């Protein structure tokens, strides 16, 4: 029976499958909030040049 | 049929079960000591315990340094990584030399990851958005049909835009991968094939599996692929990533932070049983083309715990190290790196070994040759070089075919040697005749 | 009149190698004359190229300047034909700012390997007898005929879109791709109505198609490996085929492409057509370039390499050492050397005779004798260059043949290297930076 | 055992400096052997580092090849621990096509100075067995917790955020009180019962609103790169940093000082280690002269063997291949060659790390070979001898196995002799 | 130009000038090796630092509800 299946079409035993990439996902780099408050200055000593 | 190349006759190291080298096996003849040493290195690689161990194949030209390195690759098999390289490649215009070396170090570390892929496929029965102000699409409702059933799904707006991507409409057959959000419109269902006599659409059958399928596969990747995929990200859906991808891509000098994080997540995969590590081999042929900066960097790289096994090859004598401008050293390599290396000595071949290799190359290239022509080619090889004698086989066979003969004879080899000259003979013409 | 873009160049007279069926060279044939042994060797190399079994064989053409090394190369190029690749460069061209030398040589290597992709397609080809579109969703109907049969097609919507964008109308002869509905218009069989004003282009007519309206045919497309690399290098990387922004294509892409081309070869889709890479004046290459070539020639996808140089014992660029031909002996062992000898009196005369025929110039026998003696005394190229000048001088005096006096006139007007150097030594104080 | 990504290397056996509380070195401890004076000096430098008061201090470790200076540096790295920065590079690495040599050294300096920040958070937790959430939007957070259930009234203007990122029945989540963020844990067995690699925790515990402090240590280079661009943090991974503008760096120095005086941050000085400094050039050393005069500079450690050697970029010669303008600004630690007993003990430690058993005669022969040729050559023969023993189904390495490996693999002294026996065969002498 | 043997306080005297001027005057320190940039030519680096050593003090009133 298996040999007859092979004789008909090999996909009945070992079908071809689509190739694809390995989705890894993001790395999720953490840090503190004050790091983003650098270069911020204050309204009464900055801007309007 | 595949094309024949210089080392295509090499199938392995030809060692017996006890580790000793047979005189002629697996395409190699002679050089028994170096083959036994290479077998020990094969045992070292397959153990997977060590990191950064280095080897140098050293000897005259034409003695088989490259052949033994490729024989190791045949002995290891295709499952182990084997990243060939030549020392001239480090001089890139995009990135520094040490980055090229480190990238090739990471290419030689393999990783077999079990990945679970969620896929949706079926004929699109209906497609309706749902939107509202927090104005914007909250999600899209889609129905899918297959031979075994049908199902209604709600999906992210990114996949909805990736559906408007393919001009998908009701009645079309699609393939969605939920891991990446990739969408493929295979075509329209075969049910609508008879509805027109002539239409520009391409028709496909209905899918026969379930609407939603959960499949497990094993993916072959290297650490360099993981580094590059996160350094220049490519699988995002934010607008900023799409703008950044419009830039011309170039290689960048990847940091050690990213490589450390990749090592961390790889270790997490290994601890979770998801992944298996397959460390491999880096092969740097003609290391004498590396400069002193490259050699000095290899001191730190070869001392790492992550690094692969490395194989070097060089033919130089007491030559000047490149970049030092007055410092001679053996093999064109600094003494300090050479201390970190096991040296495998390669020897010249006797005339009998030359004849045997010539016969092997003849039967590899599909050439019949008489014993007289074989002895004459052996004499030529002793007089000039092995590689010159091997190269005469195919032209002599072509002349024999032109003459109607089915085999090389001595006169054809004589005629070819008269037509084509070797480096020593040509140099004698330059020096004497001038 | 009608000056096409190709005019009479240095090697325009060469159209082959002039060899017998047994590769035995004729004394003068196909524009080539003399260099019997070198032409025979080039014929053998051409047969090696034609069979295509052996990969990465290298040949060097060596000899003094003016001995026809480049002529033998163009003879091989013309005899080989256009179907097989023949990539020709100078050694100076690899020194790019966009990419490294190894990358440039890799691109040059892969430009010289052809992929003969083959696939089946179905078309519908017929004279448009009638078309109707009921635009208010659109519906329509089309009728096509051949000399044998006619058929009416009920059209789908997207086919109607394609027909409207192409503005297909009756009397046209079209070809419709069944796979995707692309339309291509071959011409018209019936004139447009002469009642219509201003749309009165005369055009030209085309016969009705024969046989079945719908046919299945094989189609063959030829692309180089470099084209496949550049297309797959990045999104919208096809533009770099013309602009040349192919900077440092990643090696993993090339490995994937080689594997896919191999499996296409086994799956019957493609055939590999290995060509030739020709590097004229290879002494400009650096030591790093030759070191890269040593390993690049060991691949199974490598083409046949041909090189031309004239140097004797000469410095290798990038080093302080000297070797034959300005090439290291690492590479000279890997190749066969073809030697070109200086020409005799009769061969020079025959070359000048062939060159006069190419330029459509008639000269007396005394003129041929004088120009032959000039060419032996100074150089072949100088004597060749004097032909056109002497013809112009003859033309301005309304002559019909170039005579000895015209040759002596242009000999006086235009100087060779030896006389110019002598006269420069007379004015040695006047000339700068001796 | 399963192969981790870290495997046994050259310096894996050393795990610290073998020093007692009085910085007096033990003969063999924590994988290190010998080098008593150098180890004591390294301990003094280590205590100088971890106090952190003095800035810009420079040290050089010098000696013949194979004397363990790199091993000493790795021992300092292990003893210091991960809580303090330790940047390690080779001198060849600063020669970048992306940036200048000074910029590379500048950001190598700044990677070695950490800024430690503590941040307070308020977080709510609960098990998603069911969600009775409608989405304006209405909900009551029908989640569970061991102490008492996570039912809680919700503000109607933002409940769509709870349903945004595919919150589904059979999960466990956490919610922030002030940020409003929501995060998931996945197919927990208590909720998902009726996937692989999901959180397999039980029902969560605590009184819902739980306090939590979190500590982040960020280098000055990270602050520079993050604030240099809209998405500059990607450059930390891609390495697409250009030459960072000086204006960004001094503003960040001022802000870090302000945070330090305000008590909102703490400075954690670290170490920069540059192995094989003789690849640096006059320009790099001249930059290092003034880079070490900043208050925000780390401790610098350098290694090079050399003698009187040419400085790169010059025809001048100087001790250690370094100009004497810089050698005045550093302290030199000298490593001496090893004795027979120290060599034997190092081989014993390496065999233990590699899980190799050898006879005492084998140890004697390998110690003879180590003094005769080199230490690293003798260390290399351990693995090869073990492999040769394994193929003959042996249990311990014998003298014959080492002699076999010595015959197969050979060192520079014999390779050079055999090369000189075929001088014309070898190329470009 | 401050000239003399190493260790005689050239940099110390320069920083003493900087301390004596106060923080409200610009003082741009620089090393000669910094001119060798990959992005701009050396003379541009010098001119940029020249402009960096020249200060402008702007006075303005901010009003806000």
């Amino acid at each position: 029976v298996r040999l007859q299946r092979i004789c008909n079409h090999p996909g009945l035993v070992e079908p071809r499958h689509p190739g694809s990439s390995y989705v890894a996902g993001p790395l999720e780099y953490p840090s503190a909030s004050l790091i983003l408050k650098a270069l911020e200055r204050d309204f009464w000593k900055e801007a309007d040049l | 049929t595949q094309r024949i190349a210089s080392h295509s006759h090499v199938k392995g190291l030809g060692l017996d079960e006890s580790g000793l080298a047979k005189q002629a096996a697996s395409g190699l003849v002679g050089q028994e000591n170096a083959r036994e040493a290479c077998g020990v290195i094969v045992e070292l690689i397959k153990s997977k315990k060590m990191a950064g161990r280095a080897v140098l194949l050293a000897g005259p030209p034409g003695t088989g340094k490259t052949a033994l390195a490729l024989a190791i690759a045949q002995e290891l098999g295709s499952k182990v990584p084997f990243c060939p390289m030549v020392g001239s490649e480090v001089y890139s215009t995009e990135i520094k030399k040490t980055e090229v070396l480190m990238e090739n170090f990471r290419r030689a570390i393999g990783l077999r990851i079990k990945e679970t892929k969620e896929v949706y496929e079926g004929e699109v029965t209906e497609l309706t958005p749902c939107e509202t102000e927090n104005k914007t699409i909250s999600h899209v409702i889609i129905g899918l049909k297959t031979a075994k059933g049908t199902k209604q799904l709600k999906l992210d707006p990114s996949i909805f835009e990736s559906l408007q991507k393919e001009r998908v409409e009701a009645g079309d057959v699609i393939y969605i991968e939920a891991n990446s959000g990739a969408v493929k419109r295979q075509g329209r269902c075969d049910t609508y094939a008879t509805e027109f006599d002539l239409e520009a659409e391409e028709y496909v059958p209905l899918p026969k599996g379930d609407v939603h399928k959960k499949k497990e596969i094993i993916q072959d990747v290297t650490l360099h692929d993981l580094d590059v995929a996160n350094a220049r990200p490519q699988g995002g859906q934010d607008i900023l990533s799409m703008m950044g991808q419009l830039m011309k891509p170039k290689k960048t000098e990847i940091t050690d932070k990213l490589r450390g994080e990749i090592n961390k997540v790889v270790n997490k995969y290994i601890d979770q049983g998801i992944a298996e590590l397959v460390p491999g081999v880096l092969f740097v042929d003609e290391v004498h083309m590396l400069d002193i900066e490259c050699f000095t960097y290899l001191h730190r790289a070869l001392e790492s715990s992550i690094a692969p096994i490395v194989i070097f090859a060089s033919n130089r004598g007491n030559c000047v190290i490149r970049g030092t401008e007055d410092i001679t050293s053996p093999h064109g390599i600094p003494l300090d790196l050479l201390d970190r290396v096991m040296i495998i000595r390669t020897m010249l071949y006797t005339p009998q070994e030359m004849k045997q290799i010539i016969k092997i190359r003849a039967q590899t290239e599909g050439i019949n040759i008489s014993e007289e022509a074989l002895n004459h080619l052996g004499e030529i090889g002793t007089k000039t070089t092995l590689r010159y004698s091997v190269q005469l086989l195919t032209p002599a066979n072509l002349l024999a075919k032109i003459n109607g003969k089915d085999s090389i004879e001595k006169e054809h080899v004589e005629e070819i040697s008269e037509l084509f000259y070797d480096a020593k003979s040509s140099a004698k013409i330059l020096a004497d005749q001038q | 009149d009608v000056t096409r873009i190709e005019r009479i160049g240095a090697h325009s007279h060469i159209r082959g190698l002039g060899l017998d069926d047994a590769l035995e060279p004729r004394q003068a044939s196909q524009g080539m004359v003399g260099q019997l042994a070198a032409r025979r060797a080039a014929g053998v190399v051409l047969e090696m190229i034609r069979e295509g079994k052996i990969a990465g064989r290298a040949v060097l053409i060596a000899g003094q300047p003016g001995t026809g090394k480049t002529a033998i190369a163009m003879g091989m190029a013309q005899a080989l034909g256009p179907d097989t690749p023949f990539t020709a460069i100078a050694g100076s061209e690899i020194f790019s700012l966009e990419m490294s030398k190894t990358e440039a040589l890799t691109q040059a290597f892969r430009r010289s390997i052809g992929v003969r992709i083959k696939e089946e397609t179905e078309i519908i080809e017929g004279e448009v007898v009638e078309i109707q579109i009921d635009r208010p969703s659109k519906v329509g109907k089309l009728t096509l005929k051949t000399t044998e049969m006619e058929t009416i097609y009920d059209l789908g919507t997207k086919m109607i879109e394609s027909l409207t964008k192409d503005k297909v109308q009756a009397g046209d002869v079209i070809t419709i791709d069944k796979a995707t509905g692309k339309i291509s218009k071959l011409g018209r069989s019936f004139t447009r109505a002469r009642d219509y004003d201003a749309m009165g282009s005369q055009t030209k007519f085309v016969q009705c198609p024969d046989g079945e309206l719908q046919k299945r045919k094989e189609v063959v497309h030829t692309v180089s490996l470099h084209e496949i690399d550049v297309i797959n290098s990045r999104t919208q990387g096809f533009l770099a085929l013309f602009s040349g922004d192919t900077g440092e294509i990643k090696s993993e892409v090339r490995e994937q492409i080689n594997a896919k081309v191999a499996e296409w070869r086994e799956e019957g889709k493609a055939e590999i057509i290995p060509g030739v890479l020709f590097i004229d004046e290879v002494h400009m290459l650096d030591i790093e370039s030759f070191s890269f070539l040593n390993r690049a020639l060991e691949s199974d996808m490598a083409p046949v390499l041909i090189m031309a140089t004239n140097r004797g014992i000469t410095r290798i660029r990038g080093t302080s050492y000297q070797s034959p031909h300005g090439i290291p002996i690492d590479l000279l062992d890997r190749l066969l050397i073809v030697s070109t000898t200086p020409y005799s009196e009769k061969d020079t005369k025959q070359i000048l005779r062939i060159r006069c025929e190419e330029e459509d110039v008639e000269m007396s026998e005394d003129a041929y004798t004088v120009l032959t003696r000039i060419g032996l005394e100074t150089s072949l190229r100088y004597a060749i260059q004097l032909i056109t000048a002497a013809s112009l001088v003859c033309r301005k005096r309304k002559g019909t043949e170039v005579q000895v006096d015209d040759i002596k006139r242009v000999y006086s007007l235009f100087l060779d290297e030896s006389r110019s150097t002598q006269y420069m030594k007379e004015y040695q104080d006047a000339f700068l930076f001796n």
